[PDB]
């Protein structure tokens, strides 16, 4: 006896998932409305009109069991019902495999010729007969409640216009997150690699996450969401193993855009729940330093990192490659104090005795978080008042409440 | 005795407390110098004035001599312990030599002493930068920089603070032969360069001129208040 | 916009053919893993359905009797049941060993077919199946590194020959260490390139499990599943996750991690002899590893990627400027002497500001004070946030 | 850190020499030439801002009047540093009324170097290397004589020796251009080409150092119209 | 706590019964409560009684990995809760620490961060309890996180009055009870 041997090249699956299948029709060049598109349309259309004339003349003198809802119809009698869903444990051969059923028993079965065979993969969920566990399908894998919790389903109602006074920010955010994708080709005119990561720093308030909502507003990339302390995890090894499964999600909804908002919460905090402590901590960021520059191939996923305290970083973290760009959010000056009144009051209605340049220099250290929730302080105290208009005398409660005290 | 080295070099050979104290230097208020022909011009930003605070106590000018003066940018009370030593140098010098110290020797001994603080035991860098003008025995205006590493130039026109590179280069542009040919117009010059990164306005500039055979001249509110409407008369022509 | 009215009249009746053509064809489901139908053949899945039988996964535990010519097989069907029986006939009693998986049937079982020994999943996910997209030719300053690293890890697997004939057993075993940015994955990503053998790619951090000897079962299955192959290559990067040093704090602080390490030093260098496995590791902190684990015989070879020295910062920058659309006389060797000690993670950044810089100024051509702007705002802006100074001490 | 500041290395180098020769690379170049009519002494000076005076930028140091001194690395050490040669010379005048030899200068300045430690010191001894590199260039008894020290304490003569950022380029430079039978003339030039191809800026007469003790003459600071007419050829 | 009860209704009953008033007033909705005093002061009887009375879904967010399973078979986040809070819309979330680092505050700050601007449902309120403020994170102190700090200090001599009158219902009481002076009785004493 010897051992069967693959004719396929490797254990793992198709890269490409979910294409135009045969609907591929090759790229017709130009788009305008010329005739050599009409001559390159009517060019498809021919070949079609051969198509649909050939295949017609084979189906009308198939014999009556080779049809094709006959044969669709023996699919589903080969396939049997129930169905059972079992997991891909090895691929011992081209039309063979091993798989185990929910009970844990593992079954040697055969791979039957209308299974998607590069949907294979081992600890896949595959479809077997529930007689002869052969394998008859692979079930295609519903998204997992942890790919929902890290995708932003609706974009934020936040735009770039709702943020003030970070104009050099912005700039150098979408250089990075929006510009590669949007306008491509001036990255190949120039020959260079859009710079690979971000990291978003600076005091609290500043408006580092505000702009990760404006770039989630204005994406056209799939936007995922985790703070630093969710890496966090109960248990060994959970930790790097949820840093994995979060970029491969990024891989799966590519191009992505993974926002680690609160990255310095990984380690400035300590919870007893950890059963490894600053150690496991340690693996789950060597984790974090793989998959942002690390041996395996990364797609079109750009990461924005968020931090209020960026010395507590693991240098390694941030090192150029990992993260390209890092950019500061100072805390605001007179000028963008008043532009984040204004946007923060705009749909406000004012009272002609309120004054923004007062309310300018409430606090020296005056964060935008700061300005806005004087604001919705302010219009509070008007709702208590059963009022609409907002006086100077809510705004002066406004800071006394929430700068002070 | 605390006998520790506080300032060691990096690996790559970088000093990194006096990396970390030019780091203070540029969270300090912005301190700007210009070397007229016949004036020197020292303006500093004022940070968060306040109605109940005593502006002659918080002053970053201060004279080091009759010739000499200094403005400061880092942390205060490290600048008080430099003026001092300073002052009490100057005194001494003049002792000896019989003669005012020169911008270039003071200027030499603060940064001296300055870096004596980047290689003794026990002792953390000065974290402040030093805007020192004055004039010489033979009436030559001198604009000197000092930083916490202990390294003095001489400018024509200089800034140190939080806006340095934007007043320093707003100072590239604008410091010509025609704007220093007069001394109101290099006055101005220092109110253009701290309005770069002054949002308020004048309410926030601190400015003291020295003038040759005379002492240090602080102005008034209202004598800067008459400059900066001049800035903003000659803006309007301009446009 | 002649033709407008006749593109769309053909545009439909494509779209139109297209959806007949997928009536006849099918093109459909797809969600349940059917395959379309020119790969169906209904009458073979037939026959396999009677003439194969399906077979359940069992291991042979003990053979009773195997002198005599009744030699009975005691095996172990997972979680159903155990059970004492025959060989089939259409397979030889030679080919069925103690503790090795078999395939039975449900009737008798008796044995059908042997099984290749069981891998955890992820085991099997760590080889590399798709080779990286970089050569050799992309790694700069490290031309000692690099020869150091073939010589053990490239040439013994192409040329065996010329080491039988000289009785010399290569060394089986390298480590790359230095700070980071410094082209540790990036040489291990073009030795997966060039690689003929099996490569397998094992971050440390994904060894490190829940339960207690997981982390261990890994790295046996890791090197048992490495010598079901000829000549093979496995990848430890960043190994400090587990290679720490071992240490008794007097609770258990790391023990689990430390018997992986253990393991992983077993095989390495143990009773029983590796096989042709040259493994290779990577780690930014080399300190940090264990005594065992640094030791000839496990990584006999230990390569270090040191900050790039003036010609090889300048080797690094011709390298990552090679696509660029750079000026005229770009002084790439005053570059490199800007950044005296400066990772190639940086130059590469370095480059990308360049030409960023140049993006910002609807400029198609990347000039000299890009480049100048570019090393400062990466070598001395962002000098607050670099890993050098902090792991050359390390390493 | 853990690390105190005398604390050998595995390999037996001296953690803070080591990181004190890497403060060097950062410095800016400085190219000196020893020949039979003299030492040449050629340092940029890296302006980085028109508003800074040139003048001011001193790295050329009159030693005494027969040596002087070409500094590279941190400017502000070297003043320590450059202060004892100012003093340990016009002590030998003092007490044998002759001129200390160049060598003897060098010798006492790198006794410096490695005076420093953390515990059982004088309250005024250094806690860190002196992270500059000096090019001691003079006339003695033996002639022209260029030595140069590193902050390791370790100085050698040297016939052609460059320090600072292009060290590595202005040494190849200066071995392909110096030969031991060449006039102060061609080392003056010499050195002002490798200076002009290592410069980041365009080089002119106001942003480099150049100084010259011939036999017999004294230590001489090049002023900007000697300097223009040696730059007008290359 | 008639005071804390009105507090309470402007954050969680108006946003969710009226969004136009504050629509109107042009100030976002608030999302974040946090009630602070001493342990029995009524924070849980309070958060329980407004989502009673605007009909929102009261969930408490305890941390017990007994409840693991009913909120996912993951686990691996909190905002795995988001789910079954979103399907339960109007909601509100509630935690309450008992007093490393502590989970609930981990918790608040993790749900806050997506309740900021990248939940799309709304009408999802977050309430915490805690026994003191100052304790707190500067996370959950930074302004604009929670929007409304309610104090639920020990009930004085009259307040005490009128919780003694509420669970003395429940008793067969002999006509003629000075609770007054019982309430005298018992300074510093919590509900
Ligand atoms: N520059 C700004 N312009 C407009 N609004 C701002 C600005 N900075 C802050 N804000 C307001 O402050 C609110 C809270 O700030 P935000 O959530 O962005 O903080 P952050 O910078 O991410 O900080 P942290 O997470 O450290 O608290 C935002 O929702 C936004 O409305
Ligand atoms: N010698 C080099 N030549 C060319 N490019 C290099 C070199 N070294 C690093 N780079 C570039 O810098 C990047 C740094 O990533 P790399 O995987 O090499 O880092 P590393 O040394 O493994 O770091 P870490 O220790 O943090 O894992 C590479 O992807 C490559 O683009
Ligand atoms: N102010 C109060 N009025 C009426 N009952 C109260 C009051 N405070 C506490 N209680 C009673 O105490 C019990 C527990 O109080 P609880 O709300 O859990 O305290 P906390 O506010 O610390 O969470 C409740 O069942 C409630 O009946
Ligand atoms: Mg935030
Ligand atoms: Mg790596
Ligand atoms: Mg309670």
């Amino acid at each position: 006896y010897e051992p069967p041997v693959p004719t396929r090249v490797g254990k793992k699956k198709k890269k490409t998932k979910g294409p135009d299948a045969a609907s591929k029709l090759p790229l017709v060049t130009p788009h305008t409305q010329c005739r050599l598109k009409l001559l390159k349309l009517e060019r498809i259309k021919d070949y079609l009109l051969m198509e649909e004339e050939f295949i017609r003349n084979q189906e009308q003198m198939k014999p009556l069991e080779e049809k094709q809802e006959e044969e669709r119809s023996k699919v589903d009698d080969l396939r049997g019902t129930p169905m059972s869903v079992g997991t891909l444990e090895e691929i011992i051969d081209d039309n063979h495999a091993i798989v185990s059923t929910s009970v844990g028993s593992e079954h040697y079965v055969s791979i039957l010729s209308f299974v998607d065979k590069d949907l294979l993969e081992p600890g896949c969920s595959v479809l077997l007969n529930h007689k002869v566990h052969a394998v008859i399908g692979v079930l295609m894998d519903d998204t997992d409640p942890l790919v929902t919790v890290m995708k932003v389903e609706k974009a934020p109602q936040e735009t770039y216009a709702d943020i003030g006074g970070l104009d050099n920010q912005i700039q150098e955010i979408k250089e990075s997150v929006e510009l590669p994708l949007t306008h491509p080709e001036y990255y190949e005119e120039m020959g260079i690699k859009p710079p690979k990561g971000v990291i978003l720093y600076g005091p609290p308030g500043t408006g580092k996450t505000l702009l990760a909502k404006a770039v989630a507003n204005q994406t056209s990339a799939t936007f995922l969401r985790v703070v630093g302390s969710e890496l966090i995890q109960k248990y060994l090894g959970d930790g790097p193993k949820l840093v994995r499964e979060l970029f491969r999600v990024a891989e799966e909804h590519a191009p992505s855009i993974v926002f680690i908002d609160e990255i310095d919460a990984i380690g400035t905090k300590r919870y007893d729940s950890n059963s490894g402590g600053e150690r496991e901590i340690q693996r789950t960021m060597l984790e974090l330093l793989n998959q942002l520059d690390g041996f395996d191939s990364r797609g079109d996923v750009k990461v924005i990192m968020a931090t209020n305290r960026i010395e507590t970083l693991d240098p390694a973290l941030i090192r150029p490659g990992r993260i390209d760009r890092k950019i500061e959010f100072p805390l605001p000056d007179e000028k963008t104090k008043k532009r984040i009144f204004q946007i923060h009051t705009s749909r406000m209605t004012l009272a002609d005795d309120v004054t923004l340049d007062d309310l300018i220099m409430a606090k020296d250290d005056l964060s935008g978080a700061d300005i806005k929730a004087i604001c919705t302080e302010a219009g509070l105290m008007a709702l208590r008042e059963r009022r609409m208009k907002v006086t100077n005398e809510d705004f002066k409660k406004s800071k006394e409440n929430v700068l002070y005290k | 005795s605390y006998d520790r080295a506080i300032t060691v070099f990096s690996p790559d050979g970088h000093l990194f407390q006096v990396e970390y104290a030019q780091e203070a230097v540029k969270k300090g208020s912005t301190a700007v110098g210009v070397r007229g022909r016949d004036i020197v011009v020292l303006g500093v930003e004022k940070k968060s004035v306040a109605k109940l605070q005593d502006e002659r106590t918080v002053r970053k000018i201060c004279a080091l001599d009759d010739n000499v003066c200094m403005a400061f940018a880092g942390l205060t009370a490290d600048a008080r312990i430099v003026i001092n030593r300073a002052r009490v140098e100057c005194q001494s010098h003049r002792l000896t030599v019989e003669d005012p110290v020169t911008v270039e020797y003071i200027t030499r001994y603060i940064a001296s002493l300055k870096q004596r603080y980047t290689q003794s035991n026990g002792r953390r860098p000065f974290g402040i930068s030093a805007l020192i003008v004055g004039f010489d025995f033979d009436g030559t205006p001198r604009l000197y920089q000092t930083d916490p590493s202990g390294t003095y130039h001489a400018w024509k026109a200089n800034a140190i603070g939080r806006g340095a590179k934007s007043v320093r280069e707003f100072l590239e542009k604008n410091y010509t032969d025609e704007a220093i040919e007069t001394d109101d117009l290099t006055i101005k010059l220092v109110i253009k360069a701290l309005l770069e990164v002054v949002q308020s306005g004048g309410k926030n500039i601190e400015l003291a001129v020295m003038r040759r055979d005379q002492s240090l001249k602080i102005l008034n509110p209202e004598e800067i208040e008459k400059y900066v409407a001049e800035i903003e008369k000659e803006k309007e022509e301009n446009e | 916009s002649t033709y407008s009215r006749q593109i769309k009249q053909v545009e439909d009746d494509i779209q139109q053919l297209l959806k007949k053509i997928n009536e006849l064809t099918g093109i459909k489901e797809s969600d349940t893993g059917l395959a379309p139908p020119a790969l169906w053949d209904l009458a073979a899945d037939k026959q396999t359905l009677q003439s194969e039988q399906p077979l359940q996964v069992a291991r042979c535990t003990k053979i009773i009797n195997a002198d005599s010519e009744d030699p009975k097989y005691i095996i172990n069907v997972k979680q159903f049941a155990k059970f004492v029986v025959d060989l089939s006939d259409q397979v030889a009693p030679t080919d069925i060993e103690e503790g090795m998986r078999v395939g039975v049937d449900r009737n008798k079982y008796q044995i059908h077919i042997p099984l290749p020994p069981k891998i955890d999943p992820t085991v099997t996910m760590m080889q590399v199946e798709e080779k990286p997209d970089v050569t050799y030719s992309d790694v700069g300053g490290c031309k000692e590194q690099i020869e150091k690293l073939r010589e053990v890890v490239e040439t013994p697997l192409l040329h065996p020959e010329r080491f039988v004939n000289l009785g010399i057993e290569p060394p089986k075993g390298v480590l790359l260490f230095g700070p980071p940015g410094t082209g540790k994955t990036l040489c291990a990503r073009a030795v997966a390139n060039r690689t003929d053998a099996c490569f397998i790619r094992v971050i440390g951090s994904e060894l490190v499990q829940k339960y207690v000897g997981e982390g261990a079962r890994m790295v046996r299955e890791l090197f048992e599943m490495a010598r079901t192959k000829k000549a093979c290559l496995i990848f430890f990067d960043e190994i400090d996750a587990i290679g720490g040093a071992r240490f008794d704090d007097g609770a258990g602080g790391d023990n689990e991690v430390q018997r992986t390490m253990l393991e992983l030093i077993n095989q390495l260098d143990g009773f029983d002899p590796r096989g042709n496995i040259k493994v290779l590791m990577a780690t930014n902190r080399p300190d940090t590893l264990d005594p065992a684990l640094m030791r000839p015989g496990r990584l006999d070879r230990k390569i270090e990627f040191s900050l790039p020295d003036l010609e090889g910062r300048t080797h690094i920058f011709k390298i990552h400027a090679r696509s660029m659309s750079v000026e005229r006389d770009i002084r790439f060797e005053l570059l490199a002497r800007l950044c005296p000690n400066s990772t190639g993670a940086e130059i590469r950044s370095v480059c990308t500001e360049a030409g960023m810089f140049a993006i910002r100024a609807r400029r198609k051509i990347a000039t000299e004070k890009d480049f100048l702007e570019a090393v400062n705002k990466v070598i001395k802006s962002y000098a607050k946030f670099s890993a050098t100074p902090r792991y050359m001490t390390y390493n | 850190y853990d690390r105190g500041v005398n604390t050998f290395s595995p390999e037996g180098r001296l953690f803070q020499v080591e990181y004190a020769i890497e403060a060097i690379k950062l410095g800016s170049t400085a190219i000196g030439i020893q020949t039979s009519e003299g030492v040449c002494l050629a340092v940029e000076k890296r302006i980085t801002s028109p508003l800074m005076e040139p003048s001011s930028i001193e790295k050329i140091v009159e030693i005494d009047a027969h040596i002087g001194c070409a500094m590279s690395g941190l400017i502000a050490d070297a003043k320590t540093l450059i202060d004892k040669a100012r003093v340990e010379t016009q002590n030998h005048w003092f007490t044998y009324n002759e001129t200390m030899t160049v060598e003897s200068v060098t010798q006492a300045v790198s006794n410096l170097a490695l005076q420093f430690g953390e515990e059982d010191a004088d309250p005024g001894a250094m806690s860190r290397p002196f992270g500059v590199a000096l090019l001691f260039g003079g006339v003695d008894e033996k002639g022209p004589q260029l030595f140069h020290m590193d902050p390791s304490g370790t100085f050698v003569q040297c016939d052609a020796r460059a320090i600072g950022s292009a060290s590595e380029g202005a040494q190849s430079s200066l071995q392909e251009v110096y030969h031991k039978s060449m006039t102060l003339k061609e080392a003056i030039k010499s050195s002002l080409i490798i200076l002009k191809q290592v410069m980041e800026e365009k080089l002119n007469a106001t942003n480099i150092e150049l100084a010259t003790v011939q036999p017999g003459q004294n230590f001489h600071m090049f002023t900007k119209e000697e300097l223009e007419e040696v730059i007008k050829d290359i | 706590l008639d005071k804390q009860i009105k507090e309470i209704k402007e954050v969680i009953e108006l946003p969710v019964k009226h969004p136009e008033l504050f629509e109107a007033l042009g100030i976002a909705q608030p999302k974040g409560v946090l009630l602070y005093g001493p342990p029995g002061t009524g924070k849980t009887l309070l958060a329980r009684a407004v989502a009673h009375h605007t009909d929102c879904t009261f969930i408490r967010v305890s941390g017990s990995e007994l409840v693991q399973k009913f909120i996912g078979e993951g686990a691996r986040m909190v905002r795995e809760l988001f789910v079954m809070a979103r399907e339960h819309a109007p909601s509100i979330i509630f935690m309450d620490e008992i007093d490393g680092d502590s989970e609930v505050q981990r918790t608040m700050l993790e749900l806050l961060n997506q309740l900021d601007g990248f939940e799309a449902t709304k009408n999802i309120k977050v309430i915490m309890a805690t026994n003191r403020i100052d304790i707190l994170d500067s996370a959950l102190l930074r302004p604009g996180r929670i929007d409304r700090k309610i104090e639920f200090p020990p009930p004085n001599e009259e307040a005490r009055l009128d919780i003694l009158k509420i669970h003395s219902r429940k008793m067969n009481l002999t006509r003629g009870i000075n609770l007054r002076k019982i309430a005298e009785l018992m300074p510093g004493a919590s509900g």
